């Protein structure tokens, strides 16, 4: 993949790739073609592009500021502690996982509309019309597709609005080369099309939402809609060898364990030996597996706790757990120490 | 979750990684409204050492509360070269987003693969726990293994790690050229 | 790449694939597609793809039937064993490498002619259209293809056939995404789509193939292209772990010695320690070595030399082999013996 | 040289192997008729003992004379499994056309690779003179490597080997699937 006019845009659909690619080649920019797809996706991707989930979006401009976009979900307004708990203290099976109360409230369409809006170009009613077409119009299921669809199955047979969406006619599992056709979904897309993000957050889609919600035993209202907040944040920010590092901030946890386990690594000389060889893959593994320790201690979202981003990406740090790193040998994971001593407020 | 990334002409680069969680969310629908909830509430603790959907655990930080975004490990990530786009990278994979991107990076800066090379090349995976060093078919030759068994790892081949998206961007004569790679465990 | 209705026609250019894969679309047979695809890479990938050269083509038919077809270049009727040493008996630098006397007489177009006749069901002049397009209109010139035409350059810069056929005006390279169009070429392929292979080897390709010979110091003669023969031979023919391998006999040693490695190879469980291991990269190495130390010595042209293909594929000789192999030590290709004894 | 293989729906294959030898044969072409002529005959031993393009040698058996054909390493191969066409496969590369191709069959065989893993992995290469061990960039780790080595073998990295275009069959309830891999090398 190769190009030398206008950039790239770059998915997991060729069908979003290519409505990203359009509109680069129609004159607009990242932000723009991102938004495109990210609709685009929420069409021919569901098990993964969605306008009922969240995520997050890190943007380097050409004028050489680098800014992070938070639409991660919410936890609903009356979310608690121990939503998920027995009368015994005991996780209910499945109720995190499958149905209307494992929802946080979504933040795609505000994320897509938020960005637009402060570094896009064109309009979000133009950008969604190829996901509009595709919903009203269909696409071909995938062989990849049909294979992830069948091994839903029993999760969508639980709820009768699923069994309407992603089954044939008899409640049949689509098959690679059908066309999926997504009225409802459409109708969805419409309304943020003529409306913006509050075509989704308020109205009447907020009140489906709500309905179905109540009607299911979940906890988000038209109220959580309206709260729903995105926040634009810094990104961590982080050097490897030369090369700055610009990664997603809390409440991702990704970012910084990315930098972290590279300043690891940053103080072995790995093109010595090269791609796979066991003295490289030690030292990364070894920095791993501090930094997902540091990471269940220590990671949350920053707006409710206090997270040491700072400390996790200093190369000081990262010297110290180099340091800790004993040639050939591992350090097994029940001995290993979140912080290494070096994460304490004091008696905090 | 999907990771997508894109470099345009005037130098912006975007990279997004966005999710409803497991495959298909929660499996439920709004009705009348055609899409798919999330199940990100999987990604709080909710309760001290109970292991998520990713084997992932926490405490106090990452606990429930109301408003409150649940720990991502989403990495859309973008690196730079002497103040110039040089890689827009992400992936999906839970906890395996963080060691499946720094991979990536990685193979480009310190092995000098180009960008397919780099996507395409194995990757392993250590998340403390499991204790395991977690790898993919093919990935890992015996003597390598036998290597990393003798410094003690449990190595586990499981299903292939992660999607992803990648840009490449290198100065030519005049401007940039942009190379891509898609992920071939899609 | 998948299909589940036609088949697969399959090539290192995409003109050429999609040319085989329309035949199949069409009906056609696999020899059919073949014959096409022969015929398209001649004129889109000229590095290699040809008419001016030779090969072979093994062959399974639908009715359990394996065949392999010789359309190897023959050595002129007037060369000879010291054709290219000087008067002292030193090798002559590239005189069996570059220009005319480098030549072995063409077998392609007899082949591709050979195999459409006796296993084909449409017609040459049907599966020759499309290369003939190629040829006439034009295709774009690919960035591998600049590569490879750059690097020929002071090669094809020695003949002044070349310097007309593969640069631009004033002798310039070809660059990425030039319309490379070869009028002459398309004369040629249009004498074999009326004629046949007689349209190559007999009238007035004959005669230019002669007289551009004779004019630069070459052999080959309207006589050679005359006396030009296919062989229709059997396969060489082994099996690992309950597969069978079909593959080219002599006048190739690919076929031989390609049983004979696996042969040594299947007596170590190579699954055990899988793909890229040192122990198993060691057994299959140790053969190769073996096998090639054999190529030197035993391989050639059955017509004319005695060669021990049956021999060579025994699963006894390769066990032999195999149980010479050590551990964690090679045989020094110094101390390897072809035939070890045999 | 270039490699071709076709399969149909009736049950034929056809694996074709052709060439002019070297990269545009011997650099001549046929005033009038616009094709390059074959170099071939550097595929015969024209001295005892003396190396050709690809470092061959020989005596007797492969010396020239009046219309004897020059012998190949040319390796157009079907495989049959229970009689029915299971793998057509071939490659240029001269010497390494054998290593190329077997080195495919036994990645399917013995390690249960479909055609696109068998043909995309990395292959090393031993025809005994020169005495080494022929390997791909990020072919082989440094474990590997080190192993071999001490076994005795001397490793050099070259350019990558051969260009596979091929073809795996497997039988459906109804008819059969193909499936094809072309070549990452070229
Ligand atoms: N929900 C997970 C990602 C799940 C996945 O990538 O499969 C996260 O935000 O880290
Ligand atoms: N002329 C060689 C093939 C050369 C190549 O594949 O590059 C042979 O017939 O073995």
């Amino acid at each position: 993949i190769k190009n030398t006019k206008v950039g790239l845009a770059l998915s997991s659909h060729p069908l979003a790739s290519e409505i990203g690619q359009k509109v680069l080649e129609e004159g607009g920019n990242a932000i723009d073609a991102a938004v495109a797809i990210g609709f685009a996706l929420a069409v021919v991707h569901p098990a993964a592009g969605n306008i009922g989930g969240g995520g997050f979006a890190v943007i380097h401009l050409a004028n050489g500021e680098n800014v992070a976009l938070d639409f991660r979900e919410k936890a609903p307004l009356k979310a608690t502690k121990n939503m998920f708990l027995d009368k015994q203290g005991n996780v209910v099976p499945k109720l995190s996982e499958d149905g209307y109360l494992a929802a946080g409230v979504p933040g795609t369409v505000a994320g897509m509309e938020a960005m637009l809006k402060k570094y896009g170009t064109k309009k979000l009613s133009q950008l969604i019309d190829p996901a509009i077409k595709l919903a009203e119009n269909g696409y071909a299921i995938s062989q990849r597709q049909a294979e992830t669809l069948k091994e839903a199955r029993e999760r969508f047979l639980k709820y009768s609005s699923s069994k309407k969406y992603f089954f044939k006619k008899g409640h049949l599992d689509y098959q690679e080369g059908d066309l999926f056709v997504q009225k409802d979904l459409a109708k969805t897309l419409n309304q943020i099309k003529t409306l913006g993000a509050k075509g989704f957050y308020q109205g009447q889609v907020a009140e489906l939402i709500e309905k179905d919600m109540k009607k299911n035993g979940g906890i988000i209202t038209k109220e959580d809609l309206a709260s729903y907040n995105v926040k634009w944040r810094k990104p961590v920010v982080g050097s490897y060898r030369g090369y700055k590092i610009i990664s997603m901030s809390p409440p991702s946890s990704g970012g910084t364990h990315l930098i972290q386990i590279l300043n690891v690594m940053e103080n072995a000389d790995l093109s010595a030996l090269g791609y796979g060889a066991s003295k490289n893959i030690h030292i990364a593994a070894e920095a791993m597996r501090q930094a997902y320790a540091d990471r269940s201690v220590y990671m949350g979202d920053a707006d409710f706790v206090s997270v040491p981003v700072d400390k996790l990406i200093n190369k000081a740090y990262a010297k110290k757990i180099f340091d800790t790193i004993q040639p050939d040998t591992v350090t097994p994971s029940s001995q290993i120490k979140p912080g290494m001593g070096q994460l304490h407020e004091g008696s905090n | 979750t999907t990771h997508y990334s894109v470099a345009d002409r005037w130098g912006n680069a975007v990279s997004v990684t966005y999710t409803i969680n497991a495959s298909y969310g929660s499996a439920a629908s709004i009705d009348g409204a055609g899409f798919l909830l999330n199940n990100e509430m999987d990604d709080f603790s909710i309760k001290p050492g109970n292991p998520n959907l990713y084997g992932l655990v926490g405490g106090d930080a990452n606990a429930i509360e109301a408003n409150k975004r649940p720990l991502s490990s989403m990495s859309p990530t973008i690196v730079l070269k002497n103040n110039k786009v040089f890689l827009v990278v992400g992936s999906p994979g839970g906890s395996r987003i963080i060691t499946t991107v720094l991979q990536v990076i990685s193979n480009v800066i310190d092995y000098n693969m180009n960008i397919s090379e780099a996507v395409s090349a194995p990757r392993f995976h250590m998340q403390w726990l499991p204790d395991e060093l977690r790898i993919e078919k093919f990935g890992m030759p015996a003597d390598v293994k036998d290597n990393l068994t003798k410094m003690g790892y449990q190595i586990v081949t499981k299903p292939v790690m992660g999607d992803v998206n990648a840009i490449q961007v290198l100065p030519k004569t005049k401007g940039s050229v942009f190379y891509g790679s898609t992920d071939p465990r899609k």
